[PDB]
């Protein structure tokens, strides 16, 4: 589940890139950047109280 | 030295072209110098620097100056090669002199041919002297001194 402000979303990891940037010299990182992509999870008894389907 | 010599006094000499006492005399002369080109990188961990490395010696082109001169013997050397694109590299000696004119030091130009020739606009109303000038493409130099 992420959450910032209005956003909330819920899901799974699907891709992710992590680059280390800036070292000590003995070799401990101080700067890395990561791209990240998710996906959409809903549960099929919550999928059929959203769609509220309605002669029958 | 303990008084430098003075930059007015020098003289330039060319092979492989007929030699003339006026197309050994000129106004002005530069180029004479080199640079090295270099590579920049980074390695993980040294955050004081990053390394440089030497790839090519570099140099520019030599140009000369002098009054308008009709009959030059390198002016028909350069016509060949700029009208015909004949092609016939010279070796040529920049020389700075001292005061008995002997040589102070010298300059080797190695393996010459022409790639410019001009001449500065005429203006009638103005009181100026017509000037050419002339640059040439080398290989290197070496000095000897």
């Amino acid at each position: 589940m992420i959450t910032w402000g209005s956003l909330l979303f819920k899901g799974y990891l699907k891709e992710m890139d992590i680059e280390y940037k800036l070292f000590r010299p003995d070799g401990t990182p101080i700067r890395a950047m990561a791209t990240t992509k998710i996906g959409e999870f809903v549960e099929e008894e919550l999928r059929t109280a959203q769609e509220n389907n309605q002669p029958d | 030295t303990y008084y430098p010599p003075s930059s007015f006094h020098f003289l330039v000499e060319f092979t492989g072209i007929d030699a003339k006492n006026n197309d050994h005399e000129f106004q002005s002369v530069s180029g004479l110098s080199v640079d090295i080109d270099t590579e920049e990188f980074a390695e993980g961990g040294e955050n004081r620097f990053k390394h440089k490395f030497p790839v090519k010696t570099k140099y520019p082109n030599l140009v000369l100056k002098r009054g308008v001169l009709v009959d030059s013997k390198v002016i028909s050397w350069c016509r060949d090669a700029i009208e015909d694109f004949e092609f016939k590299p010279i070796d040529l000696t920049v020389k700075l002199l001292n005061e008995e004119h002997q040589p102070l030091m010298t300059w080797n130009v190695v393996h010459a041919y022409p790639v410019k020739w001009s001449v500065e606009d005429f203006n009638a109303q103005e009181s100026k002297m017509a000037i050419e000038s002339v640059e040439l493409s080398y290989n290197y130099f070496k000095t000897i001194v």
